[PDB]
């Protein structure tokens, strides 16, 4: 069994920076296979995907915001941290953050692909307003 | 540009925990409790390094070597006391009576019990005496029993085995070793400017003992004052000596050692009769080394209690296994009373000659006799000590104190040996363990050659 | 090549005595100095270590130092009883040996 | 003074002084490596305890290649991140001891990148051979 | 899908794919061997036993010159009898296991053959030092 | 007389016969070291004794240099002293039973020569690759 | 604890060759720091350096007297053999065995300095006449 | 009465057991020998020139 469970501020000024943390348990990052990927939507309208970190220490974001975004990890405290900067009014919407199951198969080189984002979380809600 | 280099055989050393083993010289069937026999021979002269320009913290209270070793002891007299007959047939009623023979006067001390012992063939049973100390024997409803009946089975020690403190070494594997301090006033925890290593330990005799610490090793410089929290009155302290005192304790008297046979195979040894007259045990003590000793102790203890009168006074009570001085002697375990030698005061102010006290006098004290023990303060075990003809004389040089504390103005110092583990702290205060680790990295402009 | 120190520096007692012997770089500057004291007919005793301690058994009294090319030994509260022939010596490499001093005398 | 050649220092030797100078004193440590009753079973578990001790040193050793060299060099670079101190205050101002202190924190990834490197060191070895 | 350098594999990965391919993972295997109560008598015999087993392939290992090469290379030829499969159907077509079943009959006689060569390289090798 | 390759000699084998003769049969040798209840505890006794004996050579030749060589040459020279007799005499008229005997006095001091001189092998190489 | 013992004729003969020994007891001459040395000292005049002799079998004579002087140790009988030969009138004095005490230090090499010869022993009389 | 009632506590075999000589080889661990001499007029001690391992 794995749980997801995210916390962050929900009145979020603009131009600041915002601090995003989702505590895990029941798996350890640096094994074999895992992953956190965190998941945007704005009310009423489809998913977003903003970035993911593996437990070969690489972290992947999404074109439109890799300025904008810087992913961490901890071992200790066992919990990864996504810090924003620069938000807009339309960043008002609910951050999930949710673990990956994948597969292994060598292709000139040993690959990974996932095949689906199994464990989500309850979810965040953050608003942009004064 | 700069590339990364591996150093095999580094000097760099990590605390670590790991098991030790024994060593000792060759003696010579003769049988030893610590089996020494089996220990590994140590060396004629054994490899110590002084080592420089180095500085390691140290601390005796978080020190693994004397939990170890302590478990060892508790194994090495299981190990011995198996194949050893057990008193169970004894738990019989005693018609016990005063002893007739023509000091004398205080005869109430040891009982001429007569009881009914089983014979080689278990029907038939014959009348047999024997002489028991007043401790090991309570009364009932005008008859005695055995203090332990009711307690747990209680075994005996084969004589055949010694258990005279030989001293042993604590040595441990390769890729380990044992760091030495050196500093003449080093307390128990600090840092250590003159480390040295070493293999493995000096000679350590295993002695049993609760007020006092007999036949040891004494301090260099000065008198060694050790504990872990000297504010806290709950923890005991351990003083080392300098300066050593002489101690001189006997049994006057030629005790016949009549064997009793009390079932098919078994067969225990107990006190026959006294020829002569009844005389107590006694310790004596010179007064000059005792209060020249309170003398420098106690101006020792000011610095660490600036302007407090010291006063040193006899135990509380309770229990007489902590109470008295308990030690062995040819295997007969004392009980001394030591009130007089805490009888006395440091004043902080004041003049202290020591020609003012008279010299050749002696502090004797009274001592007893209880040859069923139990051990360890726990209530699992017993080593019904048996007796020996003729009379003892044990002499040894007391090393150690180990007393306690207890609003404004005096402070009170008792003795107390609140735990048995502290006996081997004060020899062990100088060691700790560790672990090699020869790997090392850094960075050199030396790069790794490649054939093309 | 060999320490040269004044000889019978005699002089009374209830004060401070200070005697010096004198080297050159390759034994006093280079290496170590120790003192000792022989009354006629025994072996001499160790006073001074390492140029400035010295082992347990001798006085509070008995101190030295090293200073460039000189060494000193500073005694303080003198006896009737601290009376014998004083020694420094030190090992040189010139001749790859601990070469020894004249010896003095001290009476009071 | 009288020189010591450095293979009469007893063990342990020479740890509180420089780094430099404790590299010529690697020897005498290694020679100190490997060296039914109730002594019996503590003397038996401390010979096979010593055992796994020095045969971890040296199953590291064999991967990263200097299966029997004393002082080998390596292809990987040194990263400024591990260590920010020069050359000349490194090798005659501080000793191992500190040294190893320092870095412990980053000895997991260096010991990763040896095996990698070194593996890589075999597989393009092996490909120039085989072009006779 | 993303790369895998393959330092991150588990062990015993790579097991089921081509012996080609799984001979970029050695590295990973070689890291997990050498890893009074009655649990005590049961854990003591199984640290022996790592020990023993890890032991007995270095001692082979040793006489055949490849003392701390991960990989290396040999002078002994291969005989058809042996195995009768082209290089592209071995390396590319099938995965180790089935490899070592089918050779196991004449691992015996490929034992031999790499001590008594290895042996020859030796004393050939002494003769020709011995002309200086 | 049919021909003997020397590899099928058993152990021990020409261990009477001539130091040059012996010197062909060093692998047979190295092949069979490392070949609750009452017998447990000494059979477990016997293992850990063979791998200990067995490690003790091969710690000592790993500081030689000679980490995997049967036959390795070394930089030391050899001191009258120790031996006078002639090489002709030496591998064609006696056993090694008799040559160990002979210099076993003398072999603490040969011992201790070998790890002074490849330690300085290793120091002064070190020196030639900081150059580039 | 240490102990020397020194022995030898006191009647010694010119031109022959005399053997002085001293044994030691307490201590080993091949761990490392170990060190005897041998000093004269003609009766009412000062001392004299004979010879030392470290545990690094490294011997150590004075310049006056490098030809006639040859020392040795012995491991299994522990002890130290002195030989002197062409013996002179002026030879009447104390022999003294003594052991040292020093301490380790790297300068350019590692380095050893005697801080002072710390155990005597009880001296030994030789006299030169007929 | 029985002999040993004044002497020590006598045990009894279990029948289950067994104590027929079985023979037995004493085998030594690797790195040690066992040398087995083959002279047939040879006594207790002194050279042996048929040795075998
Ligand atoms: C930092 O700390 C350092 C260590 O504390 C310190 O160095 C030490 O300095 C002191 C002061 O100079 C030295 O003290 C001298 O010691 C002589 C004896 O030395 C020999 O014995 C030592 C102890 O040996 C036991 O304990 C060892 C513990 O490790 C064991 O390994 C031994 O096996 C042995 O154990 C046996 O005995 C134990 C009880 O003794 C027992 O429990 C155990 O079970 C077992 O039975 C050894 O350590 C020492 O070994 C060193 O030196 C030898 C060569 O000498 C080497 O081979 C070794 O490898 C090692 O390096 C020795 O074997 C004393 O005899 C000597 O006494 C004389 O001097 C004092 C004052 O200095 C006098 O009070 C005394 O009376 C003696 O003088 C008298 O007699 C002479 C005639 O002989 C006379 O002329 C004179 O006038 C006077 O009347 C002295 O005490 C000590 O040796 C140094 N080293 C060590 C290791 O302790 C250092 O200074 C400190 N400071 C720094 C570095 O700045
Ligand atoms: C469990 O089992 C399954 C199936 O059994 C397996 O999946 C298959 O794996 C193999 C090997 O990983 C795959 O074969 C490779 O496929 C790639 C890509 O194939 C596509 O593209 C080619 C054209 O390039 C098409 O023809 C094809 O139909 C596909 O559309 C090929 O590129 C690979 O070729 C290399 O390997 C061959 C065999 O080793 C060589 O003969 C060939 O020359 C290539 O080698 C060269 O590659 C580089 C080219 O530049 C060069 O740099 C190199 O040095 C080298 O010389 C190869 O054929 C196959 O497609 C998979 N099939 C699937 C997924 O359905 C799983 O991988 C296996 N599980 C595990 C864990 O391994
Ligand atoms: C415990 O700690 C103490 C003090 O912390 C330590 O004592 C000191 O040790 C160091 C190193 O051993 C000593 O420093 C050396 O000193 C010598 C001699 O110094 C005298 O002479 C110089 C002029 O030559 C004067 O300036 C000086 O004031 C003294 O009078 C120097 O020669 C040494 O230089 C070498 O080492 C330097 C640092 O490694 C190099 O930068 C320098 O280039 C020298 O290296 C070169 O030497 C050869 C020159 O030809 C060359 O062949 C070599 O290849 C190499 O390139 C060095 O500065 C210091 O003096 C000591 N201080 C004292 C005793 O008070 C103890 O040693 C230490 N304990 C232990 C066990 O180590
Ligand atoms: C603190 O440390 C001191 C210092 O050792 C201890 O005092 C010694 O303690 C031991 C052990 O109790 C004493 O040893 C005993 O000596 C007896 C007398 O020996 C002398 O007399 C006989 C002839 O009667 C001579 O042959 C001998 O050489 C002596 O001159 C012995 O009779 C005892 O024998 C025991 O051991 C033998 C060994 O085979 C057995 O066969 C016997 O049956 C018997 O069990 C014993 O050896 C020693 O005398 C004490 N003094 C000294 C100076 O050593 C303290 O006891 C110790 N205290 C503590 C609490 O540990
Ligand atoms: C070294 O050896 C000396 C002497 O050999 C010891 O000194 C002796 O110490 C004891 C204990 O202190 C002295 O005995 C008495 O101590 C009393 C302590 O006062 C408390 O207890 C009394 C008890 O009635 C209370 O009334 C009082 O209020 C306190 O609570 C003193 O009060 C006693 O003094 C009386 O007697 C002396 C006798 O000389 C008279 O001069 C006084 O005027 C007064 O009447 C008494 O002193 C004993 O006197 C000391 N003897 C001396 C100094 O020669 C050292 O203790 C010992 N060293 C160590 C470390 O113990
Ligand atoms: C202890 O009591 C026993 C009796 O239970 C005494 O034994 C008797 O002693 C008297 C006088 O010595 C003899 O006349 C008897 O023959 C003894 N009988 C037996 C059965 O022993 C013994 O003497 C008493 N011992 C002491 C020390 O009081
Ligand atoms: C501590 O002990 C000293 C003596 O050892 C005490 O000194 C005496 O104190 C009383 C008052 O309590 C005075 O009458 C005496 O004159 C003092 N003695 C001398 C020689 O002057 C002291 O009082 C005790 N208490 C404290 C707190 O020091
Ligand atoms: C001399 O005696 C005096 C007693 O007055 C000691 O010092 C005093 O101790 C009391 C303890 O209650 C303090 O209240 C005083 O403040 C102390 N006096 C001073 C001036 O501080 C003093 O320690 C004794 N001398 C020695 C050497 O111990
Ligand atoms: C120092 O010691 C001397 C040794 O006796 C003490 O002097 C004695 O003092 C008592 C009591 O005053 C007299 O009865 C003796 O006759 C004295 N004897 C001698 C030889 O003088 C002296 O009291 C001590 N000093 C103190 C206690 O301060
Ligand atoms: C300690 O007290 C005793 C008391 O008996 C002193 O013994 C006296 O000793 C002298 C000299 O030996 C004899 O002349 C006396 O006759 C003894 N007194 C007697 C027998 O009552 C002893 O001297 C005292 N201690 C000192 C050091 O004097
Ligand atoms: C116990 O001893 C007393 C001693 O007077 C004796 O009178 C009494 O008879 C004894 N008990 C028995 C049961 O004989
Ligand atoms: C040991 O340390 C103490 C202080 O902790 C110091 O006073 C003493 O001089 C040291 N011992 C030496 C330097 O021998
Ligand atoms: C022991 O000594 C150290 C250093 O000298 C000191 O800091 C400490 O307070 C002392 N006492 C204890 C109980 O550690
Ligand atoms: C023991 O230490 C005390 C501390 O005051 C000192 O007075 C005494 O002289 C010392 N004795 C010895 C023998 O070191
Ligand atoms: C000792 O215990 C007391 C109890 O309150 C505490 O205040 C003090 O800090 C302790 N000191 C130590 C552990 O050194
Ligand atoms: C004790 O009695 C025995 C036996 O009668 C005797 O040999 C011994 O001398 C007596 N004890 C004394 C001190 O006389
Ligand atoms: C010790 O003896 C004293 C008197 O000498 C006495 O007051 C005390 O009660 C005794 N204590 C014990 C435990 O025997
Ligand atoms: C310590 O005890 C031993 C043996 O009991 C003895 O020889 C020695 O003299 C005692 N020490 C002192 C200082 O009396
Ligand atoms: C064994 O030795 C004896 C003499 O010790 C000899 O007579 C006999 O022939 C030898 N056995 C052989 C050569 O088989």
């Amino acid at each position: 069994q794995v749980t997801l469970k995210e916390s962050g501020p929900a009145l979020v000024k603009p131009t600041q920076t915002l601090t995003l943390t989702c505590t895990f348990s029941g798996f350890s990052m640096s094994n074999f296979g895992s992953g956190i990927y965190w998941i945007r939507q704005p009310p009423g309208k489809a998913l977003e995907w903003l970035a993911g970190i593996y437990w070969t220490d690489s972290k992947y974001y999404n074109l439109s915001l890799k300025t904008r975004l810087t992913i961490s990890k901890d071992t200790s405290k066992s919990q990864v941290i996504l810090i924003m900067t620069n938000m807009d009014p339309v960043d008002t919407a609910t951050y999930y953050c949710a673990d990956i199951r994948g597969r292994y198969y060598y292709s000139n080189g040993f690959l990974f692909d996932v095949v689906g984002v199994e464990s989500w979380g309850q979810g965040v809600v953050v608003t942009v307003s004064s | 540009n700069l590339w990364v280099t591996v150093y095999y055989g580094v000097p760099v050393w990590k605390e670590a925990k790991t098991t030790l083993f024994c060593a000792s010289d060759a003696k010579a069937e003769v049988h030893n409790v610590w089996a020494t026999h089996a220990c590994v021979p140590t060396d004629p002269n054994p490899q110590e390094m002084v080592l420089e320009n180095v500085t390691e913290n140290f601390n005796m209270w978080k020190n693994d070597m004397v939990d170890q070793m302590h478990e060892d002891v508790i194994s090495l007299w299981d190990q011995s006391l198996k194949p050893c007959v057990k008193l169970t047939p004894l738990c019989v009623t005693l018609n016990c009576t005063n002893t007739t023979v023509s000091s004398n006067a205080n005869f109430e001390e040891m009982k001429n019990c007569s009881f009914n012992a089983t014979t080689e063939i278990k029907d038939k049973k014959k009348n047999e005496y024997a002489l028991f100390y007043k401790l090991d024997i309570v009364p009932l409803n005008g008859k005695y029993r055995l203090i332990n009946c009711n307690t747990s089975a209680c075994t005996q020690i084969c004589p055949k085995v010694t258990f005279e403190p030989i001293p042993i070494h604590y040595c441990a594997p390769a890729g380990y070793a044992i760091l030495k301090c050196n500093n003449k006033t080093f307390n128990g925890t600090g840092p250590c400017n003159n480390v040295s290593t070493v293999q493995c330990t000096h000679g350590i005799k295993p002695v049993v003992s609760t007020q006092l610490l007999l036949n040891g090793s004494l301090a260099e410089k000065e008198i060694i004052i050790r504990s872990e929290n000297l504010t806290n009155n709950a923890k005991t302290i351990i003083v080392h000596l300098n300066e050593s005192v002489g101690i001189v304790c006997t049994r006057p008297s030629n005790m016949t050692r009549k064997s009793i046979r009390i079932g098919p195979g078994q067969t225990f040894y107990a006190l026959g009769d006294i020829i002569g007259d009844i005389r107590q045990p006694h310790c004596n003590i010179s007064k000059q080394n005792w209060n020249r000793t309170l003398q420098q102790v106690g101006r020792k203890l000011a610095e660490h209690f600036p302007n407090r009168n010291i006063t040193f006074n006899h135990s509380s009570g309770g229990d007489l296994e902590i109470t008295t001085h308990s030690f062995n002697c040819r295997g007969e375990f004392f009980y001394c009373n030591t009130s007089g030698l805490f009888n006395g005061t440091y004043h902080p102010n004041g003049t202290y000659n020591e020609t003012a006290v008279n010299s050749s006098d002696t502090i004797t004290l009274q001592c007893r006799i209880k040859q069923i023990i139990n051990m360890w303060q726990e209530v699992g075990r017993c080593m019904y000590a048996p007796p020996i003809a003729g009379n003892i004389t044990c002499n040894s040089n007391i090393t150690g104190l180990l007393l306690t504390r207890d609003q404004t103005g005096e402070e009170i110092f008792r003795p107390g040996g609140g735990d048995m583990r502290d006996n081997w702290r004060s020899e062990l205060y100088k060691y700790k363990v560790v672990e090699i680790k020869p790997l090392g990295i850094a960075p050199t402009k030396c790069k790794r050659r490649v054939v093309e | 090549s060999v320490l040269t120190q004044p000889p019978s520096a005699s002089e009374a007692a209830r004060k401070t005595v200070t005697i010096s012997c004198s080297g050159s770089r390759s034994n006093i500057g280079s290496n170590s100095v120790s003192w000792y004291k022989q009354v006629p007919g025994t072996a001499p005793k160790l006073l001074i270590k390492y140029n400035d301690q010295r082992p347990s058994g001798v006085s509070d009294r008995f101190s030295g130092s090293k200073s460039g090319t000189s060494a000193s030994l500073a005694i303080s509260g003198l006896q009737t009883e601290d009376e014998a022939d004083y020694y420094c010596a030190t090992w040189d490499d010139s001749l790859n040996g601990y070469i020894f001093g004249v010896g003095t005398r001290l009476i009071v | 003074a009288v020189g010591i050649g450095a293979v009469f220092l007893g063990f342990l030797g020479a740890a509180g002084s420089t780094m430099g100078a404790a590299s010529n004193t690697l020897t005498v440590q290694a020679r100190q490596l490997l060296s039914l009753g109730v002594w019996g079973f503590k003397q038996l578990q401390a010979r096979v305890l010593a055992i796994e001790r020095y045969l971890e040193v040296q199953q590291l050793l064999g991967i990263w290649g200097c299966s029997g060299k004393l002082i080998c060099c390596t292809n990987v670079p040194w990263n400024s991140t591990w260590s920010n101190r020069t050359q000349e205050d490194i090798w005659n101002n501080m000793t191992w001891m500190e040294w190893e202190r320092e870095i412990g924190n980053y000895t997991h990834t260096i010991y990763s990148l040896l095996e990698e490197s070194q593996f890589q060191q075999e597989i393009n070895e092996k490909d120039l051979l085989a072009l006779d």
